[PDB]
């Protein structure tokens, strides 16, 4: 169908206009919260680990997704390797509260400890881009902080997220005509 | 809702579970989509 | 006595995708209301039908321009999310994660010549099995569609998924030389004084569009 | 044969495919392969942009093989379908990417009843090659024998199969018919000196999508 | 205070065949439509009853051919799913994988010879306990069917199971000298001018045909 | 009886015909999806492997089974010795997708690891056999990848098994008469 | 179905634990072997 172009209402033409049938669709792998609910990897500190969402790489499948929201929301639960015991505490705290261990403390269990944690920012959601400085982000942007005496793997996983305003979303650019990989198959 | 599949009630109660929203006082684009123009703009012949 | 239990070897270990929830530690918490925000958006395939996105031509620029030969091929593309022609778009950046998809994608074109420059298009779709067609006229036998300018700049076509399997990858592998999924072909008909305008070209999901299998790939 | 001097009764049968048919006196009845009608032919993978063929449906014929004495046990002629064809259906296959249809099998061994021996015809799908031991089990396949006492045509009637609901018949061939000698040809006096082995073929159900561009 | 267990010991290890499945990882997967494909089988026997096979006599042959001497036996073989004459049917390749079996097992008989050519064939099952008959008229005190040629090709008999318990073996021991299942006698009684003419055999499942004990015995 | 052994129409015939009785039969053992439903052993590669039934060597029971039938459908439970943590990813992967654990990753446990997985091709069935090079089979027949340090035991079990068009199941060819072997029995 | 034994539902939901079939728009061996001839095809005596 021909349309204004210059309009942003969006033109969605189907294959019907030329004899075909459109199909059904089931898109439950593309819902916000499914997608963004599983862990994922960051490097860490050694001791202090602030929790903060920025620190999941770009070109993961979850910091990339992050990225595509200008505002999010979200509880979180991650999974630590560590040694000695892991404490948490809430946004706002003090650094030297980290040492004190009526805040949140798990006791070491081999392999690894796994915690559910709530949001705890000031703020009505938090944001993947924000425009002060005109990079850095506001300091209350984060989910608290842990410490132990060496923390040698940290996971985050995002739970009922919730995203505002789409951002770019880059898929690689290639030099050939298409991007062409080794994809998984039966051997030789 | 999410990646979540247990049949069975969590342990915990939800107070406990996760943050709990409160309200003051909205799917902006699937209405979007929704709203999308799917016809023909003029005339269509045979 | 108590209740006896297995300890089953094999279950247990820590899953990245598992599909229960952590035990809580820290309770109470209450947070600042934030319904009614504007923009939230729950499915990323609604964003990919109401925001189309460009295409990249030759020279990184999102469109053809006409031209003033006897050739009029405007653009020829391997009809792969993975094709160069498509790597900006909000369309590709969604595909890489994912394996498989099916559906309608749909191809948007918006001229933008002066009101004394006139011109008329067709876009083809070639399937897998033969060389695309290099000619306005070998491209007529293929599903295609002409259409000429106007008071409407925009014309928007639905690119059809036909394949012998229900899926195809969005990936491409390095073994196959010819593109599975066929070819776009864009010529240019005609055109009356319309030499150096430009067809800007853009992409959006169909209706029936659909990914599955999240796959986290990249390593950079 | 149950029905009753020379090839007769209830074993007349007459096949017709579009504006061609077939009969035979020595009918031993229809095998029909794994189904007796199609599945779906209207999925999600053609986007309803197929359609039938109807003009295409109809008998086509090749010489298989001469059967004679010497065949012993065993030996086997394949016909990977869909074949050569220079006719309507052969058209369809340069024309369109997507197709599938089933096939209606006729094959003829004919001699005269004073020969003796026996063919079993099979029907089998995903074939290139089969091993010796393996065709003691040829009978798992949709089939039927000729045995020169009792007739002459074998029938076999299969349907479309496959992992994909539409075919790229250029690079995949989802049947192959198989003649094999399970008893040697004899003469004796009076039979006829060596049978040859024809087939009447006509695909079944055509439909193709995805229209190719032209040479030109 | 928690709820108290006793993690127990002798239970929980993997086994390769038990009866509960694993955690999962990966959810939400909705599989291509494969309603009505052709073909199906739920059960192995179903294809055993309804596709007999051949059976393999001496030289690699599915037949046996008129005889022309004094001699009338065309074939006398072991009654067991380990015989070589049966090591080329669906039925034994099924077997191999159970230790036991009861029940009907049926012999076709086809006649491929000439409409001049006449015969009369006697089928016989001989128990165990006794040397197997080597005369059709020694045959005739057991269980036995005769039949002629004419203008049906085919002839079936169900093989009856016959023993002291209420399964056998599938598998044959090394001490068992002489077959524990018996055997079965194929004799010609006499023919008019089928010298040479073969007549093809099959085996297939009967109605009460049963296999039980599942087992993975081969080395290769 | 007798009947036209031309057609290919079943005949059955029992014991009645000279004064027999058939009796009740039970074939729970012979069910397909019953017998499919067993772990079977493969050799594994030593750190990425495909998914493939196909690696069942022929001559086990869950391989020469499968392998009688020439379409078939199943969902997969795998059970594998690791060292290292082990990760999958579905049909379709870029074979670089195994070294990112946000595709499931499931930590190193003692003894072994045991998943349940989903069919993930994109045909409505797999073949055992497929006639296009007339061996080898299309890529796309899989059942994903997985990879850790070091697989050192792999073992495969079909789920909801579903099998179309049997196809030749063959015993061993013997030499003798019989097959004989030695079978389990009280000793001396 | 198949080789599973445990009487208590499954922790999990269905449509985590296996894939989820879908239906477009039959079991031919059984039916094939139900359908066998199992008389007498001429006269019966005695």
């Amino acid at each position: 169908t021909t349309s204004a172009g210059e309009s942003a209402d969006p033109v969605t033409t189907t294959v019907e206009n030329y004899g075909g049938e459109t199909q059904i669709q089931r898109r439950q792998h593309t819902d916000v919260s499914f997608i963004m609910d599983r862990f994922v990897k960051v490097t860490p500190q050694n001791q202090i680990n602030i929790l903060d969402l920025m620190q999941v790489p770009s070109h993961t499948l979850v910091g990339a997704l992050l990225r595509a929201s200008t505002y999010y929301f979200s509880d979180l639960e991650i999974a630590v390797k560590h040694e000695g015991d892991l404490t948490w505490v809430p946004n706002g705290a003090p650094e030297k509260a980290l040492d004190n261990t009526t805040n949140p403390t798990a006791y070491h269990k081999a392999p690894l400890t796994r915690l559910a944690l709530p949001y705890t920012a000031p703020h009505r959601v938090l944001a993947t881009v924000y425009n002060g400085e005109c990079r850095t982000l506001p300091t209350s942007f984060n989910y608290g902080a842990i410490k132990a005496t060496r923390v040698t793997e940290l996971l985050y996983r995002m739970k009922r997220a919730e995203t505002y305003c789409p951002r770019p979303l880059l898929a690689i650019h290639p030099t050939e005509a298409r991007h062409k990989q080794k994809i998984v198959a039966p051997v030789k | 809702s999410g990646n979540t599949g247990s049949i069975i009630n969590n342990y915990y109660m939800q107070q406990y579970q996760n943050s709990m929203d409160t309200q003051l006082g909205n799917d902006w684009f699937s209405k979007l989509a929704s709203s999308a123009f799917s016809g023909l703009f003029g005339a269509l012949l045979a | 006595g108590i209740f006896p239990v297995a300890c089953s070897d094999g279950y247990g270990g820590l899953v990245t995708t598992d599909p229960k929830t952590a035990d809580p530690v820290y309770g109470k918490v209450f947070n600042p209301p934030r319904n009614q925000l504007p923009g939230r958006f729950t499915n990323l395939l609604d964003v990919a039908e109401a925001c189309p996105t460009f295409l990249r031509f030759e020279g990184g620029v999102p469109y053809v321009t006409t031209k003033t030969d006897s050739d009029r091929v405007l653009a020829q593309f391997d009809m792969s999310l993975a094709a160069k022609h498509m790597s900006n778009t909000f369309l590709a950046g969604l595909a890489q994660y994912y394996t498989q998809y099916s559906g309608t994608i749909n191809l948007h074109f918006m001229f933008t010549g002066p009101t004394d420059a006139k011109a008329r298009y067709m876009v083809a779709y070639a399937p897998p099995g033969m060389e695309p067609p290099k000619t306005p006229e070998a491209a007529a036998h293929c599903i295609h569609a002409e259409w000429d300018t106007g008071l409407n700049s925009k014309f928007t076509f639905s690119i059809p998924y036909l394949s012998a399997a229900d899926y195809t990858y969005t990936a491409s592998d390095v073994a196959e030389t010819t593109n599975v999924q066929g070819w776009v072909c864009l010529f240019q008909i005609t055109h009356g004084k319309a030499d150096g305008d430009a067809l800007v070209v853009l992409a959006s999901a169909g209706k029936d569009f659909e990914l599955r299998l999240p796959v986290d790939a990249r390593a950079e | 044969d149950k029905k009753t001097t020379t090839l007769l009764e209830d074993r007349i049968l007459t096949t017709r495919n579009g504006h061609t048919t077939s009969t035979t006196q020595s009918s031993v009845g229809v095998t029909y392969g794994y189904a007796t009608a199609e599945d779906f032919v209207s999925g999600p993978n053609t986007s309803g942009l197929e359609t039938r063929v109807v003009q295409a449906e109809r008998f086509f014929k090749t010489h298989l093989f001469d059967w004679v004495t010497s065949d012993s046990f065993g030996r086997c002629h394949l016909l990977e379908l869909p074949t050569d064809h220079k006719g309507v259906y052969g058209s369809l296959t340069d024309s369109y990417a997507y197709m599938r249809n089933g096939w209606d099998v006729e094959v003829t061994a004919v001699g005269n009843q004073f020969n003796g021996g026996c063919l079993l015809v099979a029907m089998v799908p995903e074939l290139c090659s089969i091993q010796k031991r393996e065709l003691y089990q040829l009978t798992l396949f949709p089939h039927q024998f000729i045995n020169p006492r009792t007739n002459m045509t074998a029938h076999i009637t299969v349907p479309f199969v496959g992992v994909n609901r539409y075919d790229q018949y250029k690079v995949h061939k989802p049947w192959t018919l198989v003649v094999m000698v399970v008893a040697p040809l004899t003469v004796n006096t009076e039979g006829a000196p060596q049978i040859k082995v024809y087939a009447n073929i006509a695909p079944t159900n055509v439909h193709v999508a995805g229209e190719f561009p032209s040479k030109e």
